[PDB]
């Protein structure tokens, strides 16, 4: 009842963490997933002698 | 950036009818409901919410 008298501190607060915590998603997605297929190696290991 | 920017500065101006633990919002009420060398006790805390 004394906390919900001082505003909406606590609204801004849950806002920030959400957009905080919503664009580490964004950043794995950004960094890895750069391909659009998902390639197999062949079974044979002839790569030169590499 | 439009809609937060927007959204900023709504909750800004929105934060001005906080009571912020005095006896009311308004300012004029306190400054002539109280009487003026004890109303400081009042305003101060309003001051520092703001």
């Amino acid at each position: 009842n004394l906390l919900l008298q001082y505003g909406s501190f606590c609204t801004q607060l849950n806002r920030a963490l959400t957009g905080i915590a919503v664009e580490q998603d964004k950043n794995t997605q950004e960094v890895f997933a750069q391909v659009k297929q998902i390639y197999k190696t062949p079974p044979i290991k002839d790569f030169g002698g590499f | 950036v439009v809609n937060q920017n927007a959204q900023a500065l709504n909750t800004l101006v929105k934060q001005l009818s906080s009571n912020f633990g005095a006896i009311s919002s308004v300012l004029n009420d306190i400054l002539s409901r109280l009487d003026p060398p004890e109303a400081e006790v009042q305003i101060d805390r309003l001051i520092t919410g703001r």
